[PDB]
Parts: C-alpha cells; structure tokens; sequence
C-alpha cells in the first residue's frame, strides 16, 4: 500500500505535472492489493461463521 | 559630486532563461535542445526528439517532459535523434546538462566537435601516449595519462 | 586518482580539452579552435614602480597551485 503511494509522493515530486495521470494506477494498485487482504478476511469469515 | 553618473546593466538580464513551471497542460511533443561550448552555440532551441548522455554515474536518455534534473557529462560522446530519424554525434569535454519538466535542455560544455572531425589513426599514437603517462611513476604526469586515456577509450569504443 | 591530487575540475576540462584538440583531423576547425587550447596568457603585479610576476598560479595544467 504505502509503496504504492510512496512511488507517487516521490513522481508528484519529480514531476507535478504527472501528479493526475499517475493517480488512476495507484488506486489501481492499491485497491487490487487490498483485494487479497479482502479474501484474507474473507476466509477469516469463513473458517468460523458457517463451520461448527 | 555627481550622483553616480554611471549605472552598469546586470549583464544577465540580457540573456532569457526559461520560467521553468510546474505543469498545468500537457508535455510538449519534441525537446527545444540548445547546445554551447565555450562562449557560441552550435544548437540553438533545436526541436528534437530524442537525446543519450553519458555522465559520470553511468549513460542517460532523455526524452520530452523528462524529470527535472541537473548533471555532470562524463568526458566522452553524444547522442541526439531528430524527429527524422537521423542523428548527430558530438564529442565533447565535460560539461552540464540542464533537463527541465516543461522539456528544454541546455548542456552547457566546453568544447563540441563532429565525429566527421576526428580521425582514429591520429588518436591511435595518442593511446600508448596515455598509456605510457599512466605508467610512468609520477603524479604530474601519471593522473595525465589516466584523463587522456579517459578521453581516448570512449573514441576508443565509439569509432571500433 | 586526480581529485584528490590538488589540481581543480576546471584543469581538468582544459586539459581534457587539449588533448581533443590534438586528436581532430586538421582544417578550418582545429585552424581556430587550437587559439581555445593554447596557453599564452601571464600574470603581473605592481611593485613601487616595477613590473612582476605573480606567479603563485602557474598557467600550465599539469602543475598544482600553492
């Protein structure tokens, strides 16, 4: 996550004018990096909630 | 007395630099390349589309809207590429490229001369020349030979 | 190596600028730009009345200044 950010902190940095092109793919990159913690959770959900 | 009859120009107001912005449209198409040796330039506010250093940390490319940046030029060649797929080598002595975020370079250098300019038979005897001053035990004329065959050995891969 | 040696980064060009002046083929180029590489220049300051040299900075590059 904060590598994902930590890359458009230093490019908006190196580069304001990039600053808005580059922010769809850090959302990208973060929300599909969070998706897999989701499915974490997800299991975490699972093993417990329908089992006995 | 008079009240300071004389009233000298701040000569740097005479030159127009650029007002280097932080970028609120799109990046231009071709870099406005603007190449000085010494005193005259050779290039000046050039379109061009592409560009190839060599610096002291390693070999650079450069292209339109590149970071801002500010650099060395190792002793050595140049590379530029024009919009028509031709290019122009230059060598050079050292210098100061100028990159900006807007896309505008300005190496500053030394010296700046054609390969067209330059034959290898005659930086053949220059070799053992440096080689030689490298070898001989001396700090006059040792660190001699070690920047001559610093300027030889990339002429020395370029031509070869 | 030739930093730490005393001479500057600005004999440093100049003599890596004479030595590409050497190697260049010869026409109207090198027919200038050689007066951009040789050494011709001097040093003088004032005495009572006489003229000498100040020499604590030698023109060539492959001294040292002190």
């Amino acid at each position: 996550v904060a590598m994902c950010f930590s890359s458009y902190m230093l490019a908006a940095a190196r580069q304001p004018n990039m600053s808005a092109k580059l922010l769809p793919y850090c959302i990208l990159g973060f929300a599909l990096s969070e998706a897999l913690a989701l499915f974490t959770l997800l299991i975490a959900l699972l093993e417990l909630f329908v089992f006995s | 007395q008079d009240p300071r009859k004389f009233f000298p120009d701040n000569g740097f107001r005479f030159f127009d630099g650029p007002e280097d912005s932080f970028g609120d449209g799109n990046i231009p198409a071709q870099i406005i390349l603007t190449l000085t040796r010494q005193d005259e330039f050779i290039l000046k506010q050039e379109p061009v589309a592409a560009i190839t250093i060599r610096t002291n940390e390693g070999e650079m490319g450069v292209l339109a809207g590149h970071e801002y940046t500010v650099q060395q030029l190792a002793p050595g060649i140049l590379e530029v590429e024009y919009e028509g797929g031709k290019k122009d080598q230059y060598v050079i002595s050292g210098g100061f490229a100028h990159v900006n975020d807007t896309g505008v370079v300005d190496i500053n250098t030394v010296e700046a001369v054609p390969l067209e300019e330059i034959d290898h038979e005659k930086l053949a005897k220059a070799l053992e020349e440096a080689r030689a001053k490298s070898q001989s035990p001396d700090e006059a004329v040792r660190i001699q030979g070690e920047i001559a065959l610093e300027i030889f050995e990339p002429l020395e891969a370029a031509l070869h | 190596s030739w930093r730490d040696a005393g001479i500057s980064y600005l004999r440093y060009l100049s003599i890596v600028t004479r030595c590409i002046h050497e190697v260049q083929k010869e026409g109207p180029l090198l027919t200038k730009n050689v007066r951009f590489s040789t050494i011709g220049w001097k040093s003088l300051y004032l005495d009572h009345g006489a003229t000498k040299e100040y020499t604590a900075i030698p023109a060539e590059l492959e001294k040292i200044p002190e």
